[PDB]
């Protein structure tokens, strides 16, 4: 049993860690271009915020599935019940 | 130490002589120009140019133009 | 004694607990201290934190009392530079009229700076003098207050209470809950809005809870690493070897000079983030 | 490391300190700076009043 | 039994974690250029939105395959039957 | 028997996962310049769109071999017959 | 107990190491653009500053969930209870 | 034979996975410059498209060797013949 | 017990290493833009330098949380107590 | 001997896969600049194409050494001899 | 005993190798902008050089902590004393 | 020396593989700027080519030491002699 | 003893392998802006060349420490003496 | 462990740090407040010259 439970602890760290790494870099790129556009055209700021959020919805789609499944593997375990 | 600077218009000159530093509102952000700067051609914004001269200071309003 | 024992001793606080023997009791070993519940207090951490707060208040109040109006006194000149620097930092970050942000920011900056300042003296000077004065050669004792997570958490939780209070005070309870559920995603129809309220809460609540947790750990990390790196450098001289001691003194000086940047930056950054976080509890960004 | 009620004592001291300094540390110094501001401003206006 | 079951948690974590990392970084690069284009020509934004969604389909295509195989490896695991 | 089945589950995760990671980043780069070009030259978008699909065929070429071999290894394992 | 506990030190180190990796690179991207905007437009600094702090909370959100679950695996253990 | 066979599946997954990762990122870089050139000078497209295929031959050269060695290790095995 | 001690040494190294990697690449991005902004106009170098130190507090935050927990693992050990 | 063989299958996969990854990304950067130069100066293409092949000889120099050693470890084996 | 001794030699390679990787890329990012800015304003070089060395001390801050903990682990050993 | 011999095959793959990866990406960046400069001002090619070879010496300096050590561990072996 | 020596060969490959990877990418980022500065300011290339060597010493500071320790581990292994 | 030698070595480092402080760190910050002290006197005097 202990190898399945121990490998599940690493699976959870791998699910959340890669999603944290990806979203932090993704928002550095997206938000960096929002500040660039806001600096050149300060009149466009109220419109651009809305457009940035559209992309943020696509950027967080898979990461939320990943952290949701990671929490599921800590409070429940579909592998431990299969041995 | 001192760079030659001339403010010129289609109708007449506005300023001339040597200067220490020039501050101009360029098309993509403001610029601080000093003696020895690299070749730059840039459209200016409607706004003022501040010319530092060996220490005294000069200011002139301009309505647009090209900074070479 | 082994070096593992010296490091293990330095990494222990002076905990006070109600042991059955009598009304007042103190922990005598690391395990016995770890067995005490949350309802115990670190005598050393609190002692240094209240003392340095009173020392700062006393040197500032002695000057505030003798306000020359015109030309300032030698100490008053420094106090005014600090008041002007904080007022400038506040006016540049926050445009409201609340009188509580500037006194809070000055307190946060000068207090945290002094809590960190006691780390520059040799790490075992104070513990040895405290042990000799108390009459116990094996007393646990730590001078630097910010190397205890509990001290940094007390600062951030105190700031977070003010962030939630002002947000509710100006936006109203229904408005505050509204910002946590109606933004940033919104729609022209209720059938779509009900699908967006969990997404809005999932974004706002996570980004709200990260402020008090990051503030504490941001301050604790650099300082705890600073104290422990000084302890590791302190062990180098314990060998008695000439070339290894020569390396130790050179590393101690280089690390101490580098730490003059860290002590200043952590106090300044906690102040700026305090001002920034409070200023966004009086404004709206959707 | 070990979790304790130590944060309470420091936070309680800080809340009382934050309320105290706002009434006994900031007001004397900000007033002493506002006086000089007013003196510099009215002193410069005095020259404009004399010139008029 | 336990090694196959335990290594399938790592396989699921890699299928979703690597996909999440790529999709988050990919949209940061794509959306960043969309905001630059929207700031430059605000009259073309309705057209740039539909063109962005054409690319979004290509960008997430293999990621959707990987999260569909990871939810297949999680419920009714195909490797348990082979042993 | 179990080690080959355990290691082949991770081999399938490397094939789909590294392919998903690379193609999601690749289309973020390719698509970012497609939207920038379309925002710069609104009348050229029907010409740039066909050129993007010619490049999409090169970008996903090796990735399609990765997912193809991964699905082959999942259902008709060629390594389990060599022990 | 020895394998589950020794593999939890590696889990904790991947949760805070990948979070530290991504947020330091992300704030280098976001901040590198804030400093350029502050240089291009001296009068926009207070507006660009408040807009940077909106994105900064989005950038570290998932990393802080990983720093927080890592601290939980360091002073408590949901796996060891799984004996 | 069991460990040599189990490690051959990972070896194949690395050969095709690292090849797919590099080729997808490589065409994202080369492709973005082709679209930038096509937008700047639409008369140059016939020339730029031929020069892109000359570069595509250099870019995929080692990736195709990796896919070939991976297919060789899939339908045959030089390690298993050594016991 | 030796597996717990040995995997804690790798935990310390991943926790300090991925943080040193993130801090060095993150400040190379932030610092590079600070020098470019300083080159645009030297009168604002002191203002920009003050703004850089404010962002350094966001960038080097989680990297120091890892250095703090790692230095708590180089001598003390909360995992040994768990047996 | 079975370990000495099985680890050479992974050695070959790293040695060819990391070479394929670097060469595929490297030509995307070099080739993208060749298309940019060719669009700017069509009359200089005969010279730029020859200069690209000078750089291509340096870019692949170490990758071809890696492929040569990887084929050497595949058809011969200086490790199986235990020499 | 031997497992801790062997895994700490690799812990020293991760501490110095990940610090070497980050410091070499971080100075390529910071120094590339220092040479670009020095070409822009050759009369301001003395000022930009001091601002560059101030940031250089921020890059080699966590890397020197890791190069100092990694030399501690080669000439002394905090894990071996724990048995 | 199965352990010493085996793990040495991996060591050689890491030495040449990481060196090939860095050298191929490094020349993609250096060479991309050489073609840009050659297209910007064609009369500077005689100087720019010599300046590229000066940088190429610094770029490959550590990679060539890594390849030298990798061929030393392949035909000779210090680890097998130490026992 | 073999596990200490075998893992030491991998520690050595990680020390110089990650150093080669970071210095080659770092000199491509640094050298790429040097050629651009030389193309924009050809008469100033002697100054730009001198300014570049100040960054080269800082870029190679931690990487040469890794190379020195790697040679030390190969000819005077400090872990074999730890029983 | 030579505890006494550690106290002396650390005391030497602390003395060198204070020597370095008096040589470079301390002179500018103590003088800046004294220059501010002069600037305040000169400003208010100028306002009083205008008042006369």
């Amino acid at each position: 049993m202990e190898t399945v439970v121990g490998l599940t602890a690493i699976a959870v760290a791998l699910l959340i860690g890669l999603g944290a790494l990806g979203t932090a870099i993704g928002f550095g790129l997206l938000g960096g271009k929002f500040l660039e556009g806001a600096a050149r055209q300060p009149e466009m700021v109220p419109m651009l915020q809305v457009k940035m959020f559209i992309v943020a919805g696509l950027l967080d789609a898979v990461t939320m599935i990943g952290v949701g499944i990671a929490l599921f593997f800590t409070f429940a375990n579909p592998f431990v019940g299969q041995i | 130490i001192t760079v030659h600077c001339d403010i010129v218009s289609a109708e007449a000159e506005i300023f001339s002589g040597l200067v220490e530093m020039v501050i101009a509102h360029g098309a993509l952000g403001d610029l601080g120009i000093a003696p020895g700067h690299a070749p730059l051609i840039t459209d200016l914004k409607p706004g003022p140019i501040r010319l530092v001269k060996q220490g005294e200071q000069e200011v002139y309003y301009i309505s647009g133009g090209f900074l070479e | 004694e082994t070096a593992s024992g010296y490091i293990q001793h330095h990494l222990q606080n002076l905990t006070f607990g109600r042991l059955p023997n009598g009304d007042w009791g103190f922990a005598h070993t690391a395990e016995q201290a770890k067995e005490m519940g949350f309802w115990a207090f670190h005598v050393d951490t609190l002692g240094w934190s209240v003392l340095l707060g009173v020392v700062f208040l006393f040197i500032f109040r002695l000057a505030a009392k003798k306000a020359t109006s015109g030309q300032p006194g030698g100490l008053q000149n420094f106090v005014e530079v600090m008041v002007e620097f904080v007022d400038t930092s506040v006016k540049d970050t926050f445009h409201g009229r609340n009188p509580l942000i500037a006194p809070l920011a000055l307190t946060v900056f000068v207090w945290i700076f002094l809590l960190n300042l006691i780390d520059l003296v040799p790490v075992d000077y104070l513990p040895m003098l405290a042990a000799k004065i108390t009459g116990d050669e094996h007393l646990f004792f730590r001078a630097v207050a910010t190397t205890d997570p509990n001290a940094t958490l007390g600062l951030s939780i105190s700031v977070f209470a003010l962030i939630v209070f002002y947000s509710i005070k100006v936006k109203g309870i229904g408005g505050f809950l509204g910002e946590l559920t109606l933004h940033p995603f919104s729609s022209k129809n209720i059938v779509v809005q009900i699908l967006l309220i969990p997404v809005n809460f999932l974004l706002e609540f996570v980004t709200l809870i990260a402020k008090p947790v990051s503030l504490a750990l941001r301050l604790f990390g650099n300082m705890y690493a600073g104290e422990l790196i000084f302890i590791l450098i302190a062990v180098m001289f314990g060998s008695g070897m000439f070339l290894l001691s020569a390396l130790g003194v050179a590393l101690n000086w280089a690390w101490a000079v580098f730490h003059i940047l860290i002590i200043t930056l952590q106090a300044f950054i906690f102040m700026m983030l305090t001002i920034v976080y409070l200023s966004m509890a009086h404004e709206d960004n959707h | 490391m070990n979790i304790n009620a130590t944060l309470i004592g420091q936070s309680v001291a800080f809340f009382i300190f934050v309320l105290f300094c706002m009434k006994f540390v900031w007001p004397p110094v900000i007033a002493a700076l506002q006086e000089r501001q007013k003196k510099i401003a009215d002193g410069l206006d005095a020259a404009n009043r004399a010139a008029r």
